[PDB]
Order: C-alpha cells, then sequence, then structure tokens
RNA sequence: CGGCCGGAGAGGCGGCCGCCCCCUCGCCCGUCACGCACGCCGUUCGUGGGGAACCUGGCGCUAAACCAUUCGUAGACGACC
RNA sequence: GAUUGUUCACCCACUAAUAGGGAACGUGAGCUGGGUUUAGACCGUCGUGAGACAGGUUAGUUUUACCCUACUGAUGAUGUG
RNA sequence: CAUGAAUGGAUGAACGAGAUUCCCACUGUCCCUACCUACUAUCCAGCGAAACCACAGCCAAGGGAACGGGCUUGGCGGAAU
RNA sequence: AGCCUCUGGCAUGUUGGAACAAUGUAGGUAAGGGAAGUCGGCAAGCCGGAUCCGUAACUUCGGGAUAAGGAUUGGCUCUAA
RNA sequence: GGUGGAGCCGCCGCAGGUGCAGAUCUUGGUGGUAGUAGCAAAUAUUCAAACGAGAACUUUGAAGGCCGAAGUGGAGAAGGG
RNA sequence: GCGAAAGACUAAUCGAACCAUCUAGUAGCUGGUUCCCUCCGAAGUUUCCCUCAGGAUAGCUGGCGCUCUCGCACACGCAGU
RNA sequence: UACCCACCCGACCCGUCUUGAAACACGGACCAAGGAGUCUAACACGUGCGCGAGUCGGGGGCUCGCACGAAAGCCGCCGUG
RNA sequence: UAAGGCUAAAUACCGGCACGAGACCGAUAGUCAACAAGUACCGUAAGGGAAAGUUGAAAAGAACUUUGAAGAGAGAGUUCA
C-alpha cells in the first residue's frame, strides 16, 4: 500500500557517498572559464581557519526594514599569509579529457615545500629536487626549460601555477606546507605564461587573488565526527519511548519485493570529515598582518575607523584552540565549513553574480575583539585595567 | 619418531618436537608459518616481539573476526594479532632445537628453519553450563608441534 | 658517424644537411659453377620476438617506504593530519 | 487536530493543495498489541444439557542474527620497475 | 433484535495493584531532539561455545508447480576481510 | 526505615589490559510550549516528614479525611515552662 | 608396487541374518560456522616485600574501600558426609 | 485423592499421575525399502461395497505353455481396411 | 583409460508423493559400521524326480557308546491311516 | 454301580546341579553382561541401566648422555619389528 501522509525524504542523495574524505586539503574541483581578454591574475588562495566573531556594519538595502539600521554579523577570520610560486604546469585538450604536459620547477625550492614531498623527514636524507635544480645552471638549462616553454607555449591551453603556503609563518605545530595547483585565468598563453615564468620563487599575497566585497568560494573538509547513527547521520525520526530493540533506528529499511536494500536508505556510517564546496560568501574585510616600521603595527587589524581603537582581531588569549593571527587575513561573511586550523582553499565565484544582496559595499563599523575563553566582557587590556585597575599582584 | 619431510642432509638437521601441547592450534600454526624459513637469531628476536606486542603475526588462514593491526603491512596483510603463549611455546622448541644442533657439533648461527608444522591434537573435554538445562562441550584444542633446522649458510 | 628540423590527441616517429671507409649491385645476354642426400611432413620470415634467470667493457649512481615513537584537524579497530 | 482497534468515515483548523494509488492487500528476528483469534470471566439469545452465538464486555508470555547476500561505512587488492 | 425481580430487581456509605470519561497540577509522552554518566559492545592477552548447513550465495524480464540463486535472454563479475 | 561508623568479616562474586564509535541496558538533565503524544498519561514527576491552621458533597452517622486549600521549618544566643 | 604379520582363495554342488545414499534411520566419529558468540547483576582497587623456574590472581606489611550488627558477623536444625 | 472452584494441585507431568507388563497393541495413513545386463510392458475405466485417501470384480500386463499351419515350388484362416 | 590444467559445445540437486518438481513442496552438513519382503502352516497352479490304480509316511519298531549319527539301513510294519 | 481311599511305567521341563554338540554369532554381532555387569550411573521410589576385548614370543617395558621448572624432546639402547 501507500504512505498514509507524504512527507519530505532525509537528506539529499546529492552527496551520498558519504565517505571519510579521500583528501585533506580541499581540492578545486573547478575552475573558473577564463576569458581571454581580462588581465592575467589567480583564481584561488590557500588560508587557515582561525575562529569567529561580531561585526557591526550598516545596512544599505533599500526598501528592506533594516536599511540604516546597525546589525552584527558572525564572521570567521582566514589567517592567509602570503603563498610562494615554485612551478608551474601545462594542460593540453584531448579527446579523451584534459591531460598534464610539462611540469617546471624553480631552481630553489624552499624547506617547507620539501616537507610535503616524504611522509617521514628526518629519517630521510632531503634529497629530493637536488638533481632538478642543477638543471638550471648549465647548457641543459636551455634544453629542458627553455624548449620546453616553447613547448608549453605552442601546444598548451590551460596553465595552472604551483604554488605552496608558508607553513613556519603560523602558530600551527605543521611544517609540512601545502602546494596547490592555481589556474591562471589570464588571457592568451604565452602571457598566461610570461607572466608565471616572472613570479617563480615569489611571494604573492592576498590582495592580488582577492578584493574587498568579492563573492567567493570556500572549499574545505567538514568537521569531523566519526561513527553515527541514522539518527545524527540522516536526520531521522526516533522511534517511540516503548520500542524493543533501539529507538534510534529506521524501523523499516524496504519493501518485500525489492529484495535488495536501497541505495537511498537511511544507514548508520561515518558523520562529518566529507569534502563541501561551500558557494557565494561574501568578503567582508582584507586584513594586514601586524607589520614592522618601527614596531608592531597591530593597529591595522581591528581598527575600522569608526571606533579607531587598537585592536588586533586577536581577542584577549588569543582564538581559542588555535594561536594568534599575525600576518594577512580574509574575513568572511558567516560560517566556514571545517574546524580550526584547518587548510581552507579560496576560489573565484564561477557565477556572474549580479544580484543586489550582492555587490553591496561594506562598511566597518566596530569588530568584537573580547575573549572566546568563556564570556568575556570588555575588549582590550588596557580597558581591563580602566576597570578593576590596580589588582593585588603588583 | 619419522616426520613429515625428512630433512636433506641428515648430518647438519637437528630436530625437536612437541606432542599433546596446551596452546591453541589455530594460533599456533599462523604463528608457525610466520617464523617459517627465517634464520634462528632473527627468529627468536621476532618471536619475543610477538610477546612484546612490538610485531605481529600476520592470520591468513585463520583470520574470521580477527580484527586489523597496523603492524599487519609488513606481511602485506591487514588482519595480525600477538599470540603470547603461541610465541613462548615454539619458543622452548625453537630452544630445545638450539640444543640439539649443539650435541650434535653444528654451527648455531647458521642454522635457517626449514621444516615446521602443527598438527591437531585428541581434544580435551569440559563442560559449560547453558539456558533451559542445556549442557555443551566447551572443549580445548592442543597441538603436536614438530621443526627442522638445517644449515644454510 | 655529427648538426638542423618537422611532429603532441594516447608524438613516438620520421624528415632534411656534412664527413670517413667500403662496395658497382635493377633488365637482356653469353659462362660456369654451388652436398645432385638418391618421389614425401611441421620448408620459407615479422625474430637480435615477449618474459624469466646468468658470463664481458664504458658512463653514472647514491634510497625511500612501513613498523616503533609522537600528534590530534582523525578514530570502533584499521585508516587519516 | 477531535472521535474511532479500525481501514473507511465525519468535523475543526490551516494552507497552494489538503489528488488517487502500487511495492506478498510494502513493511512483527523493525516496533506497538487496541482489534480480531486459545485457556479466566460477564451478560443477552439459543440449547432439557455439555455447550453455541461476524451478539456485546473486561483480563491475557510477541523468541533467535555471530551465517551468506544486499546496503552503509571501513581497510585493502592485481596492475603501474 | 433479545432488560426485569433470590436463574434475584432497584439502590450504595466505606473499600478496590477492578473497567471507563473529564478537569487541576505536573512533566522529554510529543513539536525535536540534545548532551552527561555507569556497564557493554569495540581492540588486546588468556580461554572458548551453539542453533543451523543438498549444493550454495549480484540483478531485470521471460517462461516454469502460474513470486528463481541455479534455467533462457540480457545486465554484468577483481583476491582476504 | 534509609544513610555513615566501631566489633567482626571480606577482595567485587568463573578473568585481566588498552579506548570512550554506533546501537543498546541502567541512571541523569533540558530553553519555549505544555498530552498537541498514544489504543489509552504507558513511564516519569508532581506531591511527600513534622508543627500550626483549615476542611466539602455524601453517609449505613462509624466515616469520608492525611479530604481539598494554605502557612511554618536552618544556624546561633536566650527566655519561659 | 607398498605395509602388513597368519592364514586364504578357484571350480562342481548345498545353505543364508547376502550387496545401501536416503528412512527428522541407529551407534560412533568429524567438520563449516569460529578462534566467532561469549568470560558485563551487588560501587575498588594500589604500593612494597616474601616465596618462588614462573606472580595482575598466593602470603605478609602498608593505603584505600564495602558488608554495617533484619550482616558478607558469631553459633545450631534438616540435609551433607 | 484433595480443591475459598482456576479443571487447580498430586515430586519440572494432570480434561485424569509415575513404573513394569499384556506389547513387536492396531493403522484403508506419512517415511524408507540395498548388484548389473537383456526382453515384454500398463493403468487411472466397468459393476458392488458405511464405497469416495481403501477394496472386490471387469479390463489393460507378463510369464508358462500347448494345438496346428507351411517357404521344405505345392496355405487356410483372421483382421480399428 | 585414469592425475593436473586448458578450451569449444552441452548441462538446474538428488530421493520422494505427484496431472505436473530445479522448485518459494518435504528428507539430506560430512564419513564410517549397522539397516528393511523373513520363517511356519494352509491352500492353488506351474515345473523337476520316484513309483504308478496305487503311492507314501508318520508314529512306532529292529540295528550304538554317534567320531562322522542325534545320520544311514531295514520292518507280513506299508496300511491301522 | 456313583455319594470313601491308595498306585509304579511310558508323559512334561526357557529354574538348578553336571555334561556333550553345532551348515549358529563372531566385540555396534552373540545374553543387558567375552572385561571389577546387573557393575558404574539416574530416579524419593516402583524401576531404569551402560560404555569398555588384542603391545611382544620374552617386558627384553627405553639404563645412560643431554635440553628443559616440568610436560615434552635429541642422541643412545631393546627388539624380526
Ligand atoms: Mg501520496
Ligand atoms: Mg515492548
Ligand atoms: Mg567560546
Ligand atoms: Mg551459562
Ligand atoms: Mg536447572
Ligand atoms: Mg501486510
Ligand atoms: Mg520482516
Ligand atoms: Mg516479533
Ligand atoms: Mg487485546
Ligand atoms: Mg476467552
Ligand atoms: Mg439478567
Ligand atoms: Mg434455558
Ligand atoms: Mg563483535
Ligand atoms: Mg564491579
Ligand atoms: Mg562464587
Ligand atoms: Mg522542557
Ligand atoms: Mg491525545
Ligand atoms: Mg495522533
Ligand atoms: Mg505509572
Ligand atoms: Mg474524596
Ligand atoms: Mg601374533
Ligand atoms: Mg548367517
Ligand atoms: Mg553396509
Ligand atoms: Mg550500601
Ligand atoms: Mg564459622
Ligand atoms: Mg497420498
Ligand atoms: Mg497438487
Ligand atoms: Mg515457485
Ligand atoms: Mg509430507
Ligand atoms: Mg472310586
Ligand atoms: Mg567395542
Ligand atoms: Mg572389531
Ligand atoms: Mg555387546
Ligand atoms: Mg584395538
Ligand atoms: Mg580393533
Ligand atoms: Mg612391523
Amino acid at each position: 500500500s501507500h504512505r498514509k501522509f507524504s512527507a519530505p525524504r532525509h537528506g539529499s542523495l546529492g552527496f551520498l557517498p558519504r565517505k571519510r574524505s579521500s583528501r585533506h586539503r580541499g581540492k578545486v574541483k573547478s575552475f573558473p572559464k577564463d576569458d581571454s581578454s581580462k588581465p592575467v591574475h589567480l583564481t584561488a588562495f590557500l588560508g587557515y581557519k582561525a575562529g569567529m566573531t561580531h561585526i557591526v556594519r550598516e545596512v544599505d538595502r533599500p526598501g528592506s526594514k533594516v536599511n540604516k539600521k546597525e546589525v552584527v554579523e558572525a564572521v570567521t577570520i582566514v589567517e592567509t599569509p602570503p603563498m610562494i610560486v615554485v612551478g608551474i604546469v601545462g594542460y593540453v585538450e584531448t579527446p579523451r579529457g584534459l591531460r598534464t604536459f610539462k611540469t617546471i620547477f624553480a631552481e630553489h625550492i624552499s624547506d617547507e615545500c620539501k616537507r610535503r614531498f616524504y611522509k617521514n623527514w628526518h629519517k630521510s636524507k632531503k634529497k629530493a629536487f637536488t638533481k632538478y635544480c642543477k638543471k638550471w645552471q648549465d647548457a641543459a638549462g636551455a634544453a629542458a626549460l627553455a624548449a620546453d616553454f616553447s613547448s608549453m607555449k605552442a601546444y598548451c591551453q590551460v596553465i595552472r601555477v604551483i604554488a605552496h603556503t608558508q607553513m613556519r609563518l603560523l602558530p600551527l605545530r605543521q611544517k609540512k606546507a601545502h602546494l596547490m595547483e592555481i589556474q591562471v585565468n589570464g588571457g592568451t598563453v604565452a602571457e598566461k605564461l610570461d607572466w608565471a615564468r616572472e613570479r617563480l620563487e615569489q611571494q604573492v599575497p592576498v590582495n592580488q587573488v582577492f578584493g574587498q566585497d568579492e563573492m567567493i568560494d570556500v572549499i574545505g573538509v567538514t568537521k569531523g565526527k566519526g561513527y553515527k547513527g541514522v539518527t545524527s547521520r540522516w536526520h531521522t525520526k526516533k522511534l517511540p519511548r516503548k520500542t524493543h530493540r533501539g529507538l534510534r533506528k529506521v524501523a523499516c529499511i524496504g519493501a518485500w519485493h525489492p529484495a535488495r536494500v536501497a541505495f537511498s536508505v537511511a544507514r548508520a556510517g561515518q558523520k562529518g570529515y566529507h569534502h563541501r564546496t561551500e558557494i557565494n560568501k561574501k568578503i567582508y574585510k582584507i586584513g594586514q598582518g601586524y607589520l614592522i616600521k618601527d614596531g608592531k603595527l597591530i593597529k591595522n587589524n581591528a581598527s575600522t575607523d569608526y571606533d579607531l581603537s587598537d585592536k588586533s582581531i586577536n581577542p584577549l588569549g588569543g582564538f581559542v584552540h588555535y594561536g594568534e593571527v599575525t600576518n594577512d587575513f580574509v574575513m568572511l561573511k558567516g560560517c566556514v565549513v571545517g574546524t580550526k586550523k584547518r587548510v581552507l582553499t579560496l576560489r573565484k565565484s564561477l557565477l556572474v553574480q549580479t544580484k543586489r544582496r550582492a555587490l553591496e559595499k561594506i562598511d566597518l563599523k566596530f569588530i568584537d575583539t573580547t575573549s572566546k575563553f568563556g564570556h568575556g566582557r570588555f575588549q582590550t587590556v588596557e580597558e581591563k585595567k580602566a576597570f578593576m585597575g590596580p589588582l593585588k599582584k603588583d | 619418531v619419522r616426520y613429515s619431510l625428512d630433512p636433506e642432509n641428515p648430518t647438519k638437521s637437528c630436530k625437536s618436537r612437541g606432542s599433546n601441547l596446551r596452546v591453541h592450534f589455530k594460533n599456533t600454526r599462523e604463528t608457525a608459518q610466520a617464523i617459517k624459513g627465517m634464520h634462528i637469531r632473527k627468529a627468536t628476536k621476532y618471536l619475543k616481539d610477538v610477546t612484546l606486542q612490538k610485531q605481529c603475526v600476520p592470520f591468513r588462514r585463520y583470520n574470521g573476526g580477527v580484527g586489523r593491526c597496523a603492524q599487519a603491512k609488513q606481511w602485506g596483510w591487514t588482519q595480525g594479532r600477538w599470540p603470547k603463549k603461541s610465541a613462548e611455546f615454539l619458543l622452548h622448541m625453537l630452544k630445545n632445537a638450539e640444543s640439539n644442533a649443539e650435541l650434535k657439533g653444528l654451527d648455531v648461527d647458521s642454522l635457517v628453519i626449514e621444516h615446521i608444522q602443527v598438527n591437531k591434537a585428541p581434544k580435551m573435554r569440559r563442560r559449560t553450563y547453558r539456558a533451559h538445562g542445556r549442557i555443551n562441550p566447551y572443549m580445548s584444542s592442543p597441538c603436536h608441534i614438530e621443526m627442522i633446522l638445517t644449515e644454510k649458510e
């Protein structure tokens, strides 16, 4: 017979080889279509989720109840030190797919970049890229990497740039840099290419990839939660109190005549640590790490013009569970996938964004920096000694 | 008595057997084939780490329900355990044979465990008591272990 | 034997130039010869085949992986960072 | 949602709409056990009687998965020196 | 249909682990689930059963003892767990 | 009564070690709503001791009755009896 | 051919308790399941020493604990021997 | 027997104990029924039966024969025509 | 021919009751040993043999302690029947 | 010739004592019992009631050396084995 009272299904099938993700750094599965008229730029970046906080801003969407009112928005902060370019890679279009031509790494490489090459490091001799680097000064310093750029100029169509993070500038215990191919959505290969030939061994800060109030996509790995019941995983109903054998299950799996349990029935399994691609997140502010000209420009982190304190986005006691953010960052509206410290990939929008809620230029009026290690009550440490004042420990 | 697979050179080969020992034949067979073909001193160490849980014994034939482990990767398996009694019992027998080769006049440090074999033994009887007054047989499974070390170097 | 090309769709191939030494070979004719094995079968080649083990010379080489340990961003164990 | 063991029914209320059905009249080693449908009892009718009654009524044990498969997750696997 | 007088009729204080209905109080019964604890399960050393078993174990449709795992035709199939 | 302790008696009731997954079995707690839950308020929680007050219908005049409904309650220093 | 260590068969006649796959057959034996289910009711153990081939489990000391006098304490009946 | 009555209880047994025997009780009803080869080869219909899951009798079957015929230049007989 | 392997074609698991079984009908994990138309009496027909209007056979008797014998042989008994 | 009485022989013997034999069974057979069998064991009791034969010819039943806490081994020896 049929279902008495119809109801939607629990949880989308559009996600459902719901397994522990096979990668860790968020892999970009599609880069934006390269319009070959606009100048050359990078399409992706690589940041680290740090924490969250309150924002205060004025709204401009006329006709709404909250036009010219102040709202609070929760924002993540993605600590994003400048990435380093090490190599370029060519791709050529085939019927069978999109094959890779020619990877050409620079003369130097790094130290952090070597880490990403061997599982155990301190046991090894650190020999990676020790004879490829030899090519970059001799007669063959023209054969294998000057006829190659001419080859990648003749037959290549799409050119990405292999670029690794700097793991030494972060508070993290990791030192294995994160490499990633970041496609160059410029125009005219050989201009797409005689730009990355230049930026070999070079820094790339976040203000080159991304601009303020730009719709990007965040590509990371869900927070992990282990084996979970059908009730947590697929968010089913709980059976009534009286059920003899468990009440956190699905009473009926399937019907008798399809003698297999179906692909789409809810089951217990791993939950969390899936790969997800969040789209259409907005940037509220591109940051700038506390650099030195005389000393410690911590001011230029959370000092919006409307309050002009000298806060760093670091709250009191740093961002709980992760540390203090000390270089550039991007402030994102709402929540991003992943836990603290997770490697986050930041892609530019594949959509032509022309809505009213987007394109909305943003003015920060106050950035909350009170401690997240409990119920913080007051923002900066000097303000603490404006209240209570002289403590006993003096 | 005779063994199966009597040795190539009866001159440079010592033997040792045990009959009716209280180990579990499905474990002592797994730990007997893992040590098979090794060189004596390499195996004495291996059988001590089986006790200290530093190297496993990969469970190939009798693997039902046996859990995965990390040290199983060396043998190219997934399942492996640390059968401690099984290690201790073919450790005496690996130590008895090391003396039979001493008395025969051989080179102790060039002996390679070439043949080794574990057979089921006449089972023991106990009884467990089960619901509704049933009485099941709660039996043991002993074994006859026997091994032949050769001089191969 | 050296150099310059051309070819990328999974290229795997050619092409085009210098120099050394050597040979004179497709077609008609003469001229003889070549175990003529005594009527008999798997003949004739792509074959320096493909793969697996071992005896000469020249140039180069100089590891990582897994365990043990540690970490949790991960966990039923495995696995993973 | 109210009533009902109910399927079915009827109403209240909301809504964009409160369409109709199949999957062993989907689905008890998934549940519940209200209804049927044991043994206890109670009435009415019938039967001389034991008893009968799709006539009511109240009380009445709901087992076993470790096997193969499917499915969900989890290690791996031959190849690629 | 088919009540009714010791096959007892009508009442009824107290009493009832007797059967219903309603209201107040209360509440994770529910909207809608969440987390915390103990013992498990989980992995390990030790010790070790049983029911069950033709052969066995991926599907669609067809026919067929009129609902196949095996047969026909398709779909497909990768060790050990 | 329960709860803690002397006298006396044991060594966690046929094992240990490592972890804190899902389901469980026992215990707990939940914002707002409060029986909309279900066949039914199933289970659970509300009440709870004492002192002071206060007490209905009904009645076989014994009861109902701890009806219902309210208040008070520690420590200390006194006083009175 | 082998192992085995004391008896055995061919033909003509006679006599049978005379030929097994099966009977939820009888008795005995052995697998797959499986090194799996399991060794989870009453809060609890730890340190040092002794003994010893060998100690989480014995013994002594120390510490923490429970039974809490309607006992896990001290004595008897029936029963046991 | 015993029952403040449920057919309750009477040594894990009760709408009628346990033990041995009569006993290999009876079964128109299930289950099984042991070597080869060769030749022949059915029935599910008739009448009667407390007959309708069985028998009795008819048929259909086989075995055993016998009486003759004459392919022994020299045949009457029969027939799903 | 029989051991292993390869291939092309064929090929559903046996026993059973059944109009119909590979059956989503039942018995069957596996292997050993055991295991089911017997004897007696009474008829009936067929067949072999002795004698033949007769022919026995029993019970008795006469001959052994048996070795073979509790046999064989013999008896107006032989016809009482 | 009743109402009173005695009696050897041929006749019967799955108990008992003592024997003899067999076209019998041969250790799941033959008695339940080839053995410490009506024993072990079950049941309150009446009763029920098993399994279990074979070293060699002679114990000549493995001294001694060695490894091990020991069980077990390695050599040696006994033997026709
Ligand atoms: Mg519908
Ligand atoms: Mg229940
Ligand atoms: Mg916080
Ligand atoms: Mg038990
Ligand atoms: Mg009992
Ligand atoms: Mg149904
Ligand atoms: Mg079901
Ligand atoms: Mg059920
Ligand atoms: Mg009911
Ligand atoms: Mg009833
Ligand atoms: Mg009446
Ligand atoms: Mg009447
Ligand atoms: Mg398990
Ligand atoms: Mg405990
Ligand atoms: Mg005890
Ligand atoms: Mg609440
Ligand atoms: Mg309700
Ligand atoms: Mg409802
Ligand atoms: Mg209750
Ligand atoms: Mg009242
Ligand atoms: Mg003999
Ligand atoms: Mg016989
Ligand atoms: Mg037989
Ligand atoms: Mg207590
Ligand atoms: Mg005492
Ligand atoms: Mg029948
Ligand atoms: Mg039928
Ligand atoms: Mg069928
Ligand atoms: Mg039947
Ligand atoms: Mg007289
Ligand atoms: Mg016997
Ligand atoms: Mg025998
Ligand atoms: Mg016997
Ligand atoms: Mg024997
Ligand atoms: Mg024997
Ligand atoms: Mg012999």
